[PDB]
RNA sequence: CCGGGCUCAUAACCCGG
RNA sequence: AAUGU
RNA sequence: CCGCACAAGCGGUGGAGCAUGUGGUUUAAUUCGAUGCAACGCGAAGAACCUUACCUGGUCUUGACAUCCACGGAAGUUUUCAGAGAUGAGAAUGUGCCUUCGGGAACCGUGAGACAGGUGCUGCAUGGCUGUCGUCAGCUCGUGUUGUGAAAUGUUGGGUUAAGUCCCGCAACGAGCGCAACCCUUAUCCUUUGUUGCCAGCGGUCCGGCCGGGAACUCAAAGGAGACUGCCAGUGAUAAACUGGAGGAAGGUGGGGAUGACGUCAAGUCAUCAUGGCCCUUACGACCAGGGCUACACACGUGCUACAAUGGCGCAUACAAAGAGAAGCGACCUCGCGAGAGCAAGCGGACCUCAUAAAGUGCGUCGUAGUCCGGAUUGGAGUCUGCAACUCGACUCCAUGAAGUCGGAAUCGCUAGUAAUCGUGGAUCAGAAUGCCACGGUGAAUACGUUCCCGG
């Protein structure tokens, strides 16, 4: 906002688990409010990732994140007056929602059959690095 | 709306009035699924002869008041141009803004 | 009021050196280190003379009245003028106090009505927030109307603390032919004054001999 | 004894008839997983009970009405938890703390005139 | 910017409506044409009379109807003689037995609609309109203490080239709801074109509500 | 037993108090059983019209009508208790209907 | 279309025509209005002149349009192509 | 299997895969598949020659492909040759059921073209 | 070339065939 | 981007 | 300095098809009106006939609509012939009512005029009503002022707000309209009234609050309590204000609504209505039938359904809110693949009906494809209203299966219970909701910040 500072919104931790981190993730993937659907998804491709790769399910995942978490960014902003693309540092909530949403993205454009697959093979991908 | 308008509308709502029971009868008759062809024939025939005004669907609900022919309230009898006024006088009984 | 009091009240003190104000190089007793030095002889006479017609105007019943912003004096305008129930403005002089006393008999209005209402106390009816608005703008009218409410009309004279930090009203008042008493030190100007007193205007023990000799002469006239 | 609460949610009542007990939950007299059709609604209203940690020891004859699954759920704490302290004060302080105690109010926006939906208006012809 | 009516505003407390019988759907609609009519005849019958206000109501099956007027003589008649005359036809309208009241305006520069009459009417008898508006604010604010506002638009002075222009006197809070307001407007005739008045007379900050 | 049952309709929730209140004593005095009036759900008819004539299109104004309601019921109510119930005649405001 | 409980539809002046002019043997055009007129088979072998509006459009019953109306047989509006 | 002529139903469930047969849609379909007392999922493999007989059989009470076409092009034709207004509009490519012919009406008329 | 964009226009420039 | 009520 | 004015988010338009509005063209006629923003799913909350103002033909001339005079007849009812109809021609028929007993009132016909009639002109002659700046924080007056005057001052400066909100300094002093507030709705607790509404605890039950009982609970509608920066801290010129904390259902305008300060656009509306003034009187008035308002090489606006596995199809099975009903809404039961048909209970409606919410969720299936995708177009045949669905209605079954696989230049909207997504109702209305207004269910991301925009 132009005149003044403002916070952002909480969110319910994850019953299942409690990973905040999983509730912003299941957010990001949900659509039109449909969370059911989207938790479902979310736990299946987990498990048939972690299960498959890696001990325990939380644990998978987060290194997974790690992987692909950036720390830098280019998008410009007027400072000198003009549209500079300055490098600045990234916010590690930033970070980590960059990280989320282009994962979602990857696991997208991954393929048709299975949405729970492709999701699941994207972070085998993000946990590995090569992805 | 011209006079000539609303006479038409008046002649028509009296001899409309004036036919009722007659073509309500011999719509029971031709409606009536066991009824004789050749009656039923006869009745559709006589149908035509009536005035055809009669049926109640040519008319319209004007607004009362000024007779617009648009806009009209049944629950006033009244086009919409002339119950903003009234509700505002507060003459409708109980009839007030709505903020809820 | 001997001029050894004078000189004792440091009536004699200068204002630092003024570039364009020579329109006082004369009644000066002289000058040094930017302190210009006044003829406290001259102020005897002058002083004794004021207080000579100040005799006769309260013998008038006249209506004296104190104007104070130079705030060393705000408390001492106050207490001459209460000791002979004379009215004063040990506040800011608001502007167009006399010029449109038309305006201002309606604040005294209001004053007046607010101070009844608080003697009612019909403010709790109100709402609290209302009524502690309420007592904060009837003191506030107070904190500039107290010294003046009583005299239910113009006064008929003007003492004035110092020429210049009373300026304004010795200009209003000057429009009305009032008379003005006033303190006039060096780098302060007569123009506007009608009897003046010759002594330093910025020094507490200067406005005390004049407040005290001034006090008592008008206590005595008032009283006959 | 008999320990009581309401609830409300979204458009959802609750009644929570409540009584020291062994923690059966009858929910219009159905068995919880029988009345949610996944444990999420089940987790989120188990949780009061779960700070306690006392999840064991009631009996509960519940009601919920109206709105819809989510907000049921949600009417179904909020009178869990106002019955619970109601049964008991010195739980309070952690509770509130624990942030369970307070009401949620918010509620939708109705349709107005010119708009198609609260916030969302019709297109604008670029000019 | 364009306003909303003073009455409404303050319709549901503090200003009554002027009807207030009750009806199913099935009789509203007549119910209010009866009311229209019966008005409408009042009012040419009241012209003299001049009334602020009519109301009409329906006890029990039966109509009912109450004037304010300025005068009470006038609309009433000697020995009550020709409120009858009235009452015949209204309740030959209203279809049933119908009975006259009337309460009389205590001070009539007091009245919106009557300021507003008297207006026109010396408009359309070629009095200077902007004297007209003096002398009745000029009495409006001897007599209430309180403000008022008027307004007049036309062909102003018979002008080729039409205007409006309006008047204030003292407070007018037409926006607080507490503020009650007599609201009216009226018409006055002109030898070329239309002319038209309202007027705003605040009275009291009421405490109490509609009571 | 005799049931004397009571409703009432009218705009205006303190008049039907009023007229309620009126409907109790009345029936009291005369030493009936009396019920407490009952207060029921009312309802809110809405509308609104375009409040502008021609061409502009937005700005129609919305009102509504409360229609509230009150019930009353008597049982082995005095015969005196019925008539008197019967005299009373309420304001032209207020509808009421009785029935056993 | 018109239910099939509810028989067919012709406009009775128009019938009376048409019966009286078979019986005559006149076979002269028959001038009408009653587009809504249903087509019958006695009155095959006939000729018709619509009104289309402005005009009174000759047309020859044949068995083929019967149970058709006459107004499907005599066009309204016009068009000739925009450019 | 080839059936109901020189037509190949694709080795889909029986059902749809009998849908390919153009003149019947899935109600006929269905109606088929129960007739001849053969589950509709079925593929069309697996199929003993003889239930492919019956369903051949089965069809042949439809008016179907050729004929189907043939009549109604015989309709068309007939209603073409009248002169009417639904004739007129059918030989000038035009909405005939009477749709606007102002705009959207592309399907019938066909892709733009410039003035 | 025409037709679409750009303006409060008409140009400049812009898009599509 | 030149000229324009 | 400010706000969907950018930035960070989410998701659309622009292409496909259709719906709808508009430009042009065309026609006998396609009735009239609205125009950057602020016209263009707009007047119109609903054109088959009527509507209807236009076209075509047929008709009338004190007249369709009102009074006034004379004159003749109760009224009215039933019925035939011509005519597309308007109308024309006849038949019997009524034959009455109050009558002071004179007649009169009733009505009806004819005749005489005076007049009637206009959707005919002007929104730049007007009133009324409405759009627009903009729910933008401003706008002015009295006295005084000082300045010779033209004036300005007030209303500027120092802090602070959503704000001319407030504090402070201050030739100005004080006032009014805006702001905030007084109002509805919404959130926690209480009193009070308990059926048609309620069932915790009683007793019985075929287990059906079914009924005995019960006034707890929920709930209904009236009336009360409830938030004040009040509290702690800190900070600030001690000011005002600001930051945190507790308490609490609700914390700092708790949320939402109404409420639109002076005035701008000779903005719009002579077609709701009003009217200056001006044009027409066998016609610019009125009646009748059919035709048009929906045409159709093209351009534009707004929208609906899409191009699929988050999905398609089948079987089973959870949870809502609000409205409308007497020529009405209409159960149960029977008939039909279906739209529906027949019989008929209840409810003016906490009672009866409309009327079983859909998204969700258990089981199964479909394997990326012009598909079990998409659905138009076209054929055939049916139901309903209505006198009457040719031009031109909606709705049902079989069969037919376009384009279309995310969409350039360019561009719209949104900060939470919001976006998005999914169902319900009502009004106009015989019949005709992809428009318009309400109602629930499910239900998010983003915000560095003020530098380029945009209007203030
Ligand atoms: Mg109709
Ligand atoms: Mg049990
Ligand atoms: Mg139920
Ligand atoms: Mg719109
Ligand atoms: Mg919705
Ligand atoms: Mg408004
Ligand atoms: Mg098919
Ligand atoms: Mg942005
Ligand atoms: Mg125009
Ligand atoms: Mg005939
Ligand atoms: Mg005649
Ligand atoms: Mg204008
Ligand atoms: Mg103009
Ligand atoms: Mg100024
Ligand atoms: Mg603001
Ligand atoms: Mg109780
Ligand atoms: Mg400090
Ligand atoms: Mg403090
Ligand atoms: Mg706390
Ligand atoms: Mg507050
Ligand atoms: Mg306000
Ligand atoms: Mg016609
Ligand atoms: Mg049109
Ligand atoms: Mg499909
Ligand atoms: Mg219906
Ligand atoms: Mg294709
Ligand atoms: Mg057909
Ligand atoms: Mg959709
Ligand atoms: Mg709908
Ligand atoms: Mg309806
Ligand atoms: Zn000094």
């Amino acid at each position: 906002p132009r005149r003044r500072v403002i916070g952002q919104r909480k969110i319910l931790p994850d019953p299942k688990f409690g990973s905040e981190l999983l509730a912003k993730f299941v957010n990001i993937l949900m659509v039109d409010g449909k969370k059911s659907t989207a938790e479902s998804i979310v736990y299946s491709a987990l498990e048939t990732l972690a299960q498959r790769s890696g001990k325990s399910e939380l644990e998978a995942f987060e290194v997974a994140l790690e992987n692909v978490r950036p720390t830098v960014e280019v998008k410009s902003r007027r400072v000198g007056g003009s549209t500079y693309q300055v490098p600045v540092e990234v916010r590690p909530v930033r970070r980590n929602a960059l990280a989320m949403r282009w994962i979602v993205e990857a696991a997208r454009k991954r393929g048709d059959k299975s949405m729970a697959l492709r999701l699941a093979n994207e972070l085998s991908d993000a946990a590995e690095n090569k992805g | 709306a011209k006079q000539s308008m609303k006479a038409r509308e008046v002649k028509r709502v009296a001899l409309a009035d004036k036919y009722f029971a007659k073509r309500a009868e011999l719509k029971a008759i031709i409606s009536d699924v066991n009824a004789s062809d050749e009656d039923r024939w006869n009745a559709v025939l006589k149908l035509q002869t009536l005035p055809r005004d009669s049926s109640p669907s040519r008319q319209r609900n004007r607004c009362r008041q000024t007779g617009r022919p648009h806009g009209f309230l049944r629950k006033f009898g009244l086009s919409r141009i002339k119950v903003r006024e009234a509700a505002m006088r507060g003459e409708i009984p109980g009839l007030k803004k709505a903020s809820w | 009021v001997s001029m050894r009091d004078m000189l004792k009240a440091g009536v004699h003190f200068g204002h630092q050196t003024r570039y364009w104000n020579p329109k006082m190089k004369p009644f000066i007793f002289g000058a040094r280190n930017k302190v210009h030095i006044i003829n406290l002889e001259k102020t005897v006479p002058m002083f004794n003379e004021a207080l000579a017609e100040l005799n006769k105007i309260a013998s008038r019943k006249g209506k004296i009245l104190f104007v104070g912003t130079k705030r060393a004096a705000s408390e001492a305008v106050k207490d001459a003028a209460l000791s002979c129930d004379q009215f004063f403005v040990n506040h800011r002089w608001l502007g167009g106090m006399l010029t449109n006393w038309k305006t201002v008999r309606q604040s005294i209005k209001r004053l007046k009505d607010l101070e009844t209402q608080s003697q009612d106390g019909t403010f709790d009816k109100l709402t609290k927030k209302e009524a502690l608005m309420r007592t904060r703008e009837l003191e506030k009218l107070e904190n500039s109307l107290g010294g003046i409410k009583d005299m239910g009309g113009l006064p008929d004279a003007l003492f004035v603390i110092d020429a210049d930090h009373e300026h304004i009203a010795i200009k209003e008042a000057n429009n009305l032919g009032i008379p003005v008493f006033a303190i006039v030190d060096t780098n302060s100007d007569p123009d506007g004054v009608d009897f003046v007193i010759p002594g330093n205007d910025d020094a507490i023990r200067a406005v005390t001999l004049y407040l005290g000799a001034v006090a008592a002469t008008v206590r005595e006239g008032r009283s006959q | 004894n008999q320990y009581y609460g309401t609830g409300r949610r979204k458009s959802s009542a609750a009644r929570v008839f409540i009584k020291p007990g062994n923690g059966k939950i009858v929910i219009n007299q159905r068995s919880l997983e029988q009345y949610f059709g996944r444990e999420t609604a089940r987790m989120v209203v188990r949780q009061p009970l779960e700070l306690v940690d006392m999840v064991e020891k009631l009996d509960l004859y519940i009601t919920v009405k109206g709105g819809g699954i989510s907000g049921q759920a949600g009417a179904i704490r909020h009178g869990i938890t106002r019955a619970l302290m109601e049964y008991d004060e010195s739980l309070r302080s952690e509770l509130r703390k624990a942030g369970f105690v307070t009401r949620d109010a918010r509620q939708v926006e109705r349709k107005k005139v010119g708009l198609r939906k609260a916030r969302r208006r019709p297109q604008f012809s670029k000019r | 910017g364009q306003k909303v009516h003073p009455n409404g505003i303050r319709l549901g407390i503090v200003k009554p409506w002027n009807s207030t019988w009750f009806a199913n759907t099935k009789e509203f609609a007549d119910n209010l044409d009866s009311d229209f009519k019966v008005r409408q005849y009042l009012t040419k019958e009241l012209a003299k009379a001049s009334v602020s206000r009519i109301v009409i109501e329906r006890p029990a099956k039966s109509i009912r109807v109450t004037i304010h007027t300025a005068r009470p003589g006038i609309v009433i008649g000697k020995k009550g003689e020709d409120v009858e005359k009235l009452r015949k036809v209204v309740a030959d309208i209203a279809g049933v037995p119908a009975q006259i009241n009337i309460a009389e305006v205590r001070k009539p520069e007091l009245d919106a609609k009557l300021v507003a009459d008297s207006i026109t009417s010396q408009l359309e008898r070629r009095v200077m309109f902007r004297r007209a508006m003096k002398r009745a604010v000029q009495n409006a604010m001897r007599l209430g203490a309180k403000g008022i506002k008027v307004e007049v638009s036309g062909r102003l002075g018979g002008a080729e080239i039409a205007r409006t222009e309006w008047y204030r006197e003292g407070r007018v809070p037409l926006h607080t709801l507490r503020a009650d307001i007599d609201y009216n407007t009226s018409e006055a005739h002109t030898t070329y074109g239309v002319i038209g008045v309202k007027v705003w007379i605040f009275k009291g900050e009421i405490l109490g509500g509609m009571a | 037993n005799q049931r004397i049952r009571i409703r009432l309709k009218a705009f205006d929730h303190r008049l039907i108090d009023q007229a309620t209140a009126e409907i109790v004593e009345t029936a009291k005095r005369t030493g009936a059983q009396v019920r407490g009036p009952i207060p029921l759900p009312t309802r809110k008819e809405r509308f609104t019209v375009l409040i502008s004539p021609h061409v502009n299109k937005d700005a129609r104004d919305q009102y509504e009508i409360r229609t509230h309601l009150r019930l009353v019921d008597i049982v082995e109510p005095t015969e005196k208790t019925v008539d008197a119930l019967m005299r009373l005649d309420l304001a032209a405001g207020v509808d009421v209907q009785i029935s056993l | 279309p018109r239910s099939l409980k509810k028989g067919p539809f012709i406009d009775l002046h128009l019938l009376k025509k048409v019966e009286k002019a078979v019986e005559s043997g006149d076979k002269k055009p028959l001038r009408t209005w009653s587009r809504r007129s249903t087509i019958f088979p006695n009155m095959i072998g006939l000729t018709i002149a619509v009104h289309n509006g402005r005009q009174h459009v000759p047309v020859f019953v044949t068995d083929e349009m019967v149970g058709h109306k006459l107004g499907e047989f005599a066009p309204t509006r016009t068009y000739r192509g925009h450019a | 299997a080839r059936i109901a002529g020189i037509n190949i139903p694709d080795h889909k469930h029986a059902v749809i895969a009998l849908t390919s047969i153009y003149g019947v849609g899935k109600t006929r379909s269905k109606a088929i598949l129960a007739a001849a007392g053969i589950a509709e999922d079925v593929k069309i493999s697996e199929l003993s020659e003889g239930q492919i007989d019956t369903l051949r059989d089965e069809v042949a009470k439809f008016v179907v492909e050729g004929d189907l076409r043939r009549e109604i092009s015989m309709s068309i034709k007939r209603l073409m040759d009248l002169g009417c207004y639904r004739g007129l509009r059918h030989r000038r490519g035009l909405p005939v059921r009477g749709q606007r012919t102002k705009t959207n009406a592309r399907t019938r008329k066909g892709p733009r073209k410039p003035i």
